């Protein structure tokens, strides 16, 4: 699974606040039947929320009934709509909500034997499927230019009209755009296919591997910086974690890692396997951040496979158990190059480090259906070719 | 209208459950001692 | 043949060479008692009535007991068609699993379609250090 | 029980329609005349 047990609680809180505060846009109905259906599903969502709170509060509903009211757990627009309705409908929906909660709290918990974690997945899935374009970023612009430079073409697409364009970005679709009606989106590319980014004042221009260019303008600089932050984060999450696109929004920690070559929180088996490939000779070592501690780097040296930890505090670098300290990580590690290391009965000297490789498969990467199609083909022992019949060619001058 | 229509919400049935990753097991040795040549 | 579409049989004539003398026999898609033959550029069609097991050509007052008896009889005569004349020489027969309108396309049978390797050779190399040469 | 529940059958909505094959166009010539060698 992608996320851990710690992040799910905060993500549930984020979704809950997004639902209650009406910051996320709800889905508009298509008729009266589905319009009532959405309200009913929202009421059931509130039932689920209060049930979760009660279970995590560790008392059954009649023990603490004073502080229960669905008003706090429904979109404020829905609140305004329902307050403008008849009283009889109000008491009726109170009774319906009470009946649903009474049924769910008593019967469903035994029929399903679900826990606090179990309701989380359905809460998030339901909030996903009920909110229109949930988890999406859409940008509208007055100008958009797309060009292609095919042989003798230099095709300057688009026109100089006054129409307005919108741009939407999601990780599960890539980049798409369309005209705003007074229509189906069209695909442009995906994150690994993108080569680089260039920013001019308030103009954003992206380039593809097939030399395709798309350029657009924003009203300000910081918004374009946010946009390129989005695209760079998606590229890192899908294409490569050891690369940034724009130098203007490059995070300093990755800059330091690239300057030093240190890896991140990669699993132990990965790095152990990495040592096997090169030759497992005494002297090599790999550096990667501790998956548990933010201030500690761990190195694996190598048959034997010995691990060693280094504390990094206030930018100062020093080895554990050593009363001295060094200002730079490179200054630290260069210092120990010229000494002998004693380990129980065996001793050794480091000789060479290990550095990352392009698009190196690891736990940090995310497997998606669309990126699966971009996996390289396996042709380790395969040659294919097409023959040309001798009567189909004419030999000419040298 | 809705007085004559009663139906439980369709988002109350549960199936197949779910499971995240729990955590990672903390583990690390330290056995350094150093001498010069 | 059975009630196969006209375009199929017309294409079939092209593959062999479209020489004058060939012909294909297939049941009329509309009439249960009539067989139609296509001869071949020109592509002339001719119908034969089959009644009570008796075989005879339309417009002909004679009849023949067997389909083979019928068609063998006309082998040794000349055929006049407006200004052009010709003699049949050889028939056409079905082929294994021949694709046509009578076949039904299904998802599971799609997986059993033969692969296209008209101009493709693939092979795996064996490293010279991985083999030992022995006696003849 | 069912007195309080009213809903149209779900098999009454129509979409995308359908279409079979109609027929085949009848057509056939006849121009035979025969002579012996």
């Amino acid at each position: 699974p992608l996320l851990d047990a710690s992040s799910l609680e905060y993500l549930f809180a984020q979704g809950q606040y997004d639902l209650i505060k009406c910051l996320a846009p709800i889905r508009d109905p298509k008729t009266e039947q589905d319009g009532h259906d959405i309200e009913n599903e929202c009421l059931g969502m509130a039932v689920l929320a209060i049930s979760h709170y009660a279970m995590m509060k560790k008392m059954q509903l009649p023990e603490l009934p004073k502080d229960i009211s669905y008003k706090r757990y429904i979109p404020e627009t829905l609140n305004k709509s329902i307050r403008q309705r008849n009283l009889l409908t109000r008491m009726r929906i109170n009774n319906v909500f009470k009946d649903f909660l009474k049924e769910f709290n008593n019967k469903t918990i035994c029929d399903s034997s679900v826990s606090t974690h179990d309701l989380k997945v359905k809460y998030l899935a339901t909030l996903e499927t009920l909110t229109k374009h949930y988890g999406a970023e859409i940008f509208e612009t007055s100008m958009l230019l797309i060009s292609s430079e095919n042989e003798l073409s230099r095709c300057h697409s688009n026109d100089s009209g006054n129409v307005l364009y919108e741009v939407m970005v999601t990780g599960n679709l890539g980049i798409q755009w369309r005209q705003k009606p007074n229509e189906e989106w069209n695909n442009f590319s995906y994150f690994p296919e993108i080569t680089h980014i260039v920013i001019k004042e308030s103009v954003v221009s992206i380039n593809k591997q097939d030399n395709k260019n798309m350029e657009l303008k924003l009203s300000s600089r910081e918004e374009a910086l946010s946009f390129v932050s989005l695209v760079d984060g998606y590229f890192r999450l899908t294409a490569d974690a050891h690369h940034y696109l724009c130098t203007d929004v490059a995070p300093p920690l990755i800059v330091h890692n690239i300057q030093n070559g240190c890896h991140g929180p990669i699993c132990t088996e990965y790095a152990i396997n990495k040592l096997r490939q090169e030759g497992s000779e005494e002297g090599m070592y790999v550096l990667r951040w501790s998956c548990t501690d933010f201030d500690n780097i761990l190195m694996t040296v190598t048959k034997q496979f010995k691990n060693f930890q280094i504390e990094v505090q206030k930018g100062r670098y020093s080895l554990h158990g050593s009363m001295d300290h060094f200002p730079s990580l490179r200054d630290l590690m260069n210092h120990l190059k010229k000494q002998i290391l004693r380990t129980d009965n065996i001793s050794f000297v480091l000789k060479r480090c290990c550095q990352p490789k392009p698009r190196e498969i690891s736990n940090l990467l995310v497997a998606t259906k669309k990126a699966q199609e971009w996996q390289p083909v396996y042709s380790m022992s395969q040659l294919s070719f097409d023959r040309i019949l001798k009567k189909d060619i004419i030999q000419g001058e040298h | 209208p809705w007085f004559q229509g009663v139906k439980t919400p369709r988002a109350l049935d549960f199936s197949e459950y779910r499971y995240p990753v729990a955590t990672f097991q903390p583990s690390g040795p330290e056995f350094s001692d150093d001498l010069i040549l």
